[PDB]
């Protein structure tokens, strides 16, 4: 989803 | 003041929301900046959230959880705090490049919520709420809201919960301080009603905008379809300290 991809994407 | 350096250390900085203060406002032109502007905010509230003192002690998917179930609120109780800081409450500072005046709050179609979150600005200057005490109550907001069937490992939650009601209550000491409590956990319990009037409006807009084409970004169009409607239907709720 969106938001886990944002999550993910995060350090 | 350990807790407090870490607070202040990772609290995100400005965010404006890309708006065209040129041309007249439009409902649809107030809505997009929104939208725009509560992507922007999201992205801040994970990398601020993530740093949180003990936050990686929650099972991942509880991490993950818990910033969509608070953000709204996040967001309105910061908004607020800008309103009281920036204006003495006399404009809603959403961002430096969107400043709500009550032309705007009606024009956004959620004037109610507008004037139930400059209430809430006003409130900051009439308790005299420090700096301080802001960011040791917008911490706890991120731990306030949760699924009555309980998240995947709720005494990891129950324990941080518990650390930072611990630290609200330290500022505080640091009685008077029993009339303190209460009138800020009086405030806090106030956002989310208010956070749930706003997750109505958008959440009735999703579902009508194939006519009226609101083109909801994606992130957005996620949020509002798979996670809010748990809020509105009750099976996530506010953890309160006063009964409603
Ligand atoms: C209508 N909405 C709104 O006022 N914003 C919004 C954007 C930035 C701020 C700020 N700062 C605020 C706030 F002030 F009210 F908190 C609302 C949102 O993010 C939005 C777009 C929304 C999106 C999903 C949802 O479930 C509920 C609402």
């Amino acid at each position: 989803g969106a938001f886990q991809n944002l999550f993910q994407s995060v350090r | 003041p350990i807790f407090l350096n870490v607070l202040e250390a990772i609290e995100p900085g400005v965010v404006c929301a890309g708006h065209d203060n040129n041309q007249p406002d439009s409902f649809a032109a107030l809505l997009s900046s929104l939208n725009e502007l509560g992507e922007r905010q999201l992205v801040h509230v994970v990398k601020w959230a993530k740093a949180l003192p003990g936050f990686r002690n929650l099972h991942v998917d509880d991490q993950m959880a818990v910033i969509q179930y608070s953000w709204m609120g996040l967001m309105v109780f910061a908004m607020g705090w800008r309103s009281f800081t920036n204006v003495n409450s006399r404009m809603l500072y959403f961002a430096p490049d969107l400043v709500f005046n009550e032309y705007r709050m009606h024009k956004s179609r959620m004037y109610s919520q507008c004037v139930r979150m400059r209430h809430l600005s006003q409130e900051f200057g009439w308790l005299q709420i420090t700096p301080q005490e802001f960011l040791c109550m917008k911490a706890l907001l991120l731990f306030s809201i949760i699924p009555v069937d309980g998240l995947k490992n709720q005494k990891f939650f129950d324990e941080l919960r518990m650390n930072y009601i611990k630290e609200l209550d330290r500022i505080i000491a640091c009685t008077s301080c029993s009339r303190r409590f209460y009138q800020l956990t009086k405030l806090l319990d106030s956002v989310q009603p208010i956070a749930r009037e706003l997750h109505q409006f958008t959440f009735d807009l999703l579902i009508k905008s194939h006519m009226v084409s609101v083109d909801f970004p994606e992130m957005m169009a996620e949020i509002i379809s798979v996670q809010v409607p748990k809020i509105l239907s009750g099976k996530v709720k506010p953890i309160y300290f006063h009964t409603q």
